[PDB]
RNA sequence: UGGUUGGCGUAGCAAAGAUCUAACGGAACGUUGGAUACUGGAGCGGGGAAGGAUUUCGUGCCAACGGCACUCGUACACGAGUUGU
RNA sequence: GUUGGUUUUACCCUACUUAGCUGGAAAUUGCGAGAAAAAAAAAAUUUUUUAAAAUUUUUUUUUUUUUUACUUGGUACGAAAAAAA
RNA sequence: GGUAUCGUGAGGGUAGUACGAGGUACUCCCAUGCCGUGCCUCUGGUUUCUGGAGUUUGUCGAACGGCAAGUGCUCCGACGCUAUCGCACGGUGGUUAGCCAGUCCCAAGACCAGAUGCCCA
RNA sequence: CACGUCCCUCUCCAAACGAGAGAACAUGCAUGGGCUGGCAUGAGCGCGUGGGGCCCCGAGGCGCUGAACCUUGAGGCCUCAUGCUGGGACU
């Protein structure tokens, strides 16, 4: 007898029924604390890896360099195009009601629908022309009357926005729509951060700041009708065994006179909603245009940028503001990952720690890449065909 | 002859193939997307479905039928594309709108308003299974036969 | 020809909106704007039919892409398959013809041994109505070509 | 720190030792907790019930023990570097982990000579 | 940055593996590889010198 | 004993590497050219015994048969054909 | 005691494992009517404000088009004019 | 009534575990093992990028370029996949270790008069 | 018939097939360039075992030459540059 083959609460293994990663549930409200938004979507662009002065009383590592795995998550600004709020009922929350920004992003409206560009374009066009009419306004007044008194939960409809992102691989252009909550004081409170902020953008570092950490929910990567041998990680068969190696031999007995819901079966694996906990967050990052010198940190003082010398493999470079944090995050390279306020206490010692970066890295994600940067492999090779071949056709000009 | 009479017969063509040597589960599929449909867009969906651009809806006949996402159409996942039964089914309308235009009928405003592929009587062949054993094999080919009356 | 109609408003659903945002950049280092590096407001296909139904195009094709990890021995039969939906894309003909001279190409190195690329000399022929005949361009290096329509 | 798994039991590292074994025969590795069907693997730094299989006969016939000094299983620091060696010796050595040898062979890993105070004065070098 | 032991390569603090060979220089008790290609390169015991990549080959050329 | 059935348009038709192209044909696979491979002389070569006995050949045909298809066939039909001191 | 000694079939049903589709509240019907809804409206239970004057006309407000603050191409408020309530 | 979007969450699943060292004999630390959930920056493995090179016999009259050897063979080899062979992470509350709730996973056949967008010939 | 959905078509974070995600004139696709990598110095002409009668034959070597080629394709990066640009079903 060994433990069992996975964990039976990480089931049906079934493929998620979204893919923006949606958080399951925001951390519980805390009166005390000033009002603040509690996640925020980002696009998962790779990963590199930083050097770091550990200083974490007991370990070996303590005043040492250690080299940590961090995902680079380009963060473009949300926008906040709608409060909802929630009221208690004995049967679970139930929505008040939403009030609509005055405006929206054509991105955002691209999100209700399948085909925008042939469709008439009509989203919101009678919220537009009736949150103008003092019909409307009464009306998206005495919603937030509604808010104020039965609400027990504000949450933002906030949106991605792509157009930002300008990614040329992320192909959607519809917006990542998605509620966050609103955390925070008393209602009128969150309703005031809900509504002074109900068309504004929302950049990460306000939500989040460096060194604390973050849970993360994105579905994983997706793996197909996989098998039992790599779905669970049961043994597969000595090589004598004759209907097939990979496989559960026994995959139920007598009685129960039926296969129970705990063997494992060859089905989906991968593409699955997950909440990972505790990422720390090595840096926030601001965009390539305003803050060029990214990567630059205090004991690496070489212009740089957080994007590797061939961009980030499948996903390019990262234009916007960046979330850097600490290993893997769930699915693959550009993936929409929602990323909330952490839902775990975070008074350990770990989590709390500082987290100054001594190097990030830059050399190419292709390849070795020996090189941090683009002006250091020329530093290298120095001129070479490509060069002379080039450097003749100006002097001719 | 025909199940159903026609309910005007100046006002429709018949046409019919007896003994059609085409899987009768697969033109039985085939005809009966036509059943209630206008000549012209049974025409066309038999042009397209030939192309691999629409699919036949197997309803009765589906069997461990493969899904398809041309099949949304017709309400459901099962869907498939035969071809020797959707020539079949032009080469069975064309001799309609043939006899349609005789009648002085026009074609193109003529309604498919009957299908009904019977089973024809089959053809034996033989098998030769693993040990010594002579299994059948036998085609079953369908008698179809429709008419299309025009509106008045 | 409503859509026609239709389609040019939507044009100006842009041009309305571009006009305004291109004197408001005017008015206000290597962030984007009109005169910056193209046209930041304008679409990327606002730059650009009925075509002569009769002309000659010839352009690269990169087959290496288009085979990579391919079975060795399906390698020129699906070479020869691709170059012609490769072709049917741009001439828009359901009646692609390859002409000996770009089959042998095609196959000159063995099934498995298919050239990288291939320069086709594609050409729309009036009359299966429209028909293209998608002939070789033997060149002794395909860099810097580019696709040619003429 | 963690230390990928590299001599199972059954392995026979050199003995890296002044001694007159000549190589180790790992039989087990202490402090290993057993999952079903895994082997049990001694790493760089592991005490190791060993029996010299070639050497002098007086060590020949006996369980012994040994930390492994030396890995070729390469293995990754937490500074990141991961390196690697040459061969996977080990030095005979008390259940204390007093080594009974007088002075080690070739280089001896970081991480033996960290946990071994007595592998670590004997070692030519630290790596 | 150490730098490779064959190719000359710089190497970064999250690339290349260390090798420590049971003859070692005392000196250079750790030899630092950029890359597979410079230790099987080493393995061949090639000089640096006669291969064009590295930078021994470079400088003396 | 005959017929019919569900399973089921399913299980399969995955051994021996392979076809591609144009032109023509045709109501729509063949034919030719080219390309490409294969057999690889203990051969998918050229002749014989046994055995088969018209399978030969031409024209036509392709209803049925050639487990897909055939415009082609060892199939079908018709006409031919085997020469000795 | 010794030695040598064919391990066949799921393509059915259910279980299960993933994967889809579609109905359905008299669980497909009845029209057979039950809401964890509210019981002139909104803002600070009561008070004040929101078309008017003789169906049409006039006035006011809001939105769209044209000529600073937001991550920085594109949307907001600026203005002025037109349309709708 | 369509279509679409954001959610609700009854119900069901459910997981973390162990060891050691430190520190002072609880707290508090710090590593590791196992388990589990991922991920692929690095490192290893994997090559049908048959990428680049080398190379053997046959072959293309030869060089070049190939080609055949069912991927000829050897070296290096990106992408990708993957390894406790790399790496990140594994949270609470309430009741009597259990147990229940939560976090976590599926979640309206739990038919959600929840919200919302659009059109309602 | 509206809104719209779907198919066809294109893309892939999806994928046995359905489903999914997206696109829907879009740097979308296509080539090209630049880059990041890979390999490792192409073709071609211009020191050397000896050999043949100052040249010729000569493996190898040198020089141009980190060259040549390959680099997104089951799907690296860059807008950098040019090229090419809806129909059907349903209610
Ligand atoms: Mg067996
Ligand atoms: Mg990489
Ligand atoms: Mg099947
Ligand atoms: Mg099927
Ligand atoms: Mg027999
Ligand atoms: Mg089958
Ligand atoms: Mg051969
Ligand atoms: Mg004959
Ligand atoms: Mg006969
Ligand atoms: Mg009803
Ligand atoms: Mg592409």
């Amino acid at each position: 007898e060994h433990p069992r083959h996975g964990h039976l609460g990480f089931l049906p293994r079934k493929r998620s029924r979204q893919i923006r990663g949606r958080v399951r549930s925001f951390p519980k409200d805390d009166p005390s604390q000033k009002p603040h938004l509690t996640s925020f979507m980002v696009f998962k662009a790779g990963m590199t890896h930083i050097v770091r002065d550990v200083d974490r009383p007991g370990s070996k590592v303590n005043k040492k360099e250690v080299v940590e795995p961090v995902t680079i998550l380009e963060a473009p600004p949300m926008v906040v195009v709608g409060i909802v709020g929630y009221r208690q009922t004995p049967v679970g929350h139930k929505t008040i009601g939403t009030v609509w920004a005055h405006h929206t992003s054509v991105e955002f409206r691209r999100r209700f629908y399948k085909n925008w560009k042939q469709s008439a374009q009509l989203a919101f066009t009678k919220r537009k022309q009736f949150a103008r009419t003092t019909e409307g306004r009464l009306a998206e007044a005495r919603t937030l009357k509604a808010f104020a008194k039965k609400a027990d939960i504000i949450r933002v409809v906030a949106h991605t926005q792509l157009r930002k992102l300008r990614n040329n691989r992320v192909g959607v252009k519809k917006a990542h729509v998605s509620e966050i909550q609103i955390n925070g004081g008393t209602i009128a409170e969150k309703i005031e951060l809900a509504k002074s902020l109900l068309e504004k953008e929302v950049r990460i570092d306000s939500i989040f700041q460096q060194s604390e950490t973050c849970d993360v929910c994105a579905v994983t990567k997706g793996h197909g009708f996989t098998g039992v041998v790599k779905r669970w990680g049961v043994a597969c068969l000595p090589r004598k065994t004759h209907r097939g190696l990979r496989k559960v031999a026994c995959i139920g007995a007598w009685h129960p006179a039926r296969v129970m819901y705990t063997v494992a079966r060859a089905g989906q694996h991968g593409y699955h909603h997950r909440t990972h906990l505790n990422k720390k967050i090595y840096q926030l990052g601001r965009a390539v245009s305003m803050e060029p010198n990214q990567a630059t940190t205090t004991y690496d003082l070489t212009a740089k940028s957080i994007t590797p010398m061939g961009g980030f493999v499948g996903y390019g470079t990262v234009r916007n503001d960046y979330i850097m944090l600490k290993g893997s995050v769930a699915g693959p390279r550009r993936r929409v990952i929602t990323l909330r306020r952490p839902m775990a206490p975070q008074t350990s010692r770990k989590l709390t720690e500082q987290i100054t970066l001594k190097f990030i890295d830059t050399s190419s994600k292709i390849g070795h890449g020996r090189f941090q940067t683009k002006k250091e492999k020329s530093q290298w090779f120095g001129p070479l065909k490509k060069d002379r071949i080039r450097r003749e056709e100006r002097l001719r000009k | 002859h025909y199940s159903r009479k026609p309910q005007v017969s100046s006002k429709s063509a018949k046409a019919k193939v007896s003994d059609l040597r085409c899987h009768f589960k697969n033109t039985f599929e085939t005809a009966n997307v036509i059943n209630g449909m206008p000549l012209r867009k049974a025409q066309q969906l038999y042009r397209q479905v030939l192309a691999k651009t629409r699919c036949i809806p197997f309803k009765r006949y589906n069997g461990k039928i493969g899904r398809t996402a041309q099949a949304k159409e017709w309400g459901q996942t099962k869907g498939r594309w035969p071809r020797k039964s959707v020539v079949a089914m032009l080469s069975l309308l064309k001799n309609a709108e043939a006899n349609a235009i005789e009648k002085g009928l026009d074609p193109n405003k003529m309604v498919i308003k009957h299908v009904q592929v019977d089973q024809a009587a089959r053809m034996r062949r033989r098998t030769y299974r693993a040990h010594g054993r002579i299994t059948p094999y036998m085609c079953s080919p369908c008698h179809v036969q429709l008419f299309m009356t025009q509106p008045q | 020809a409503l859509l026609d109609a239709r389609k040019k408003a939507i044009a100006s659903r842009k041009a309305r909106d571009d006009r305004r945002w291109k004197r408001v950049l005017a008015k206000m280092n290597t962030a984007e704007h009109s005169r910056v590096r193209g046209i930041t407001r304008a679409a990327l296909r606002k730059r650009t039919g009925r075509k002569p139904d009769n002309i000659t195009m010839e352009a690269t094709i990169h087959l290496s892409k288009l085979l990579k990890r391919k079975t060795f021995h399906k390698r020129a039969p699906i070479a020869i398959k691709r170059i012609k939906a490769f072709v049917a894309r741009l001439m828009k003909t359901k009646d692609n013809r390859i002409d000996a001279s770009l089959n042998t190409y095609v196959w000159h190195k063995g099934v498995k041994g298919v050239p990288g690329r291939v320069r086709v000399h594609v050409e729309r022929k009036s009359e299966k109505h429209f028909y293209t005949v998608i002939s070789n361009v033997p060149v002794a290096s395909f860099k810097n070509l580019t696709t040619k329509v003429t | 720190f963690r230390v990928s798994l590299a001599l199972p039991v059954g392995a026979v590292v050199n003995c890296a030792d002044n001694t007159g074994a000549k190589n180790l025969y790992i039989i087990s590795v202490k402090g290993y907790h057993g999952r079903l069907n895994r082997l049990p693997a001694a790493a760089l730094g592991d005490i190791v019930m060993a029996s010299v299989k070639k050497g002098k006969p007086e060590l020949r016939r006996k369980v012994l023990n040994a930390v492994i000094i030396r890995q070729r299983k390469s293995w990754r620091r937490k500074d990141g570097t991961v390196i690697y060696f040459e061969d996977n010796a080990g030095v005979i050595v008390n259940p204390k982990g007093e080594m009974k040898g007088s002075g080690i062979a070739g280089p001896v890993a970081k991480e033996a000579a960290d946990l071994w105070p007595k592998i670590s004065s004997h070692a030519p070098a630290i790596v | 940055t150490i730098d490779c032991e064959f190719s000359h390569f710089a190497v970064h603090p999250g690339h290349g593996r260390r090798y420590v060979p049971f003859a070692f220089l005392s000196t250079k008790p750790v030899l630092t590889f950029a890359r597979p290609k410079c230790f099987a390169m080493y393995m061949r015991k090639k000089n640096p010198r006669f291969v064009p990549w590295t930078r021994t080959y470079r400088r003396i050329n």
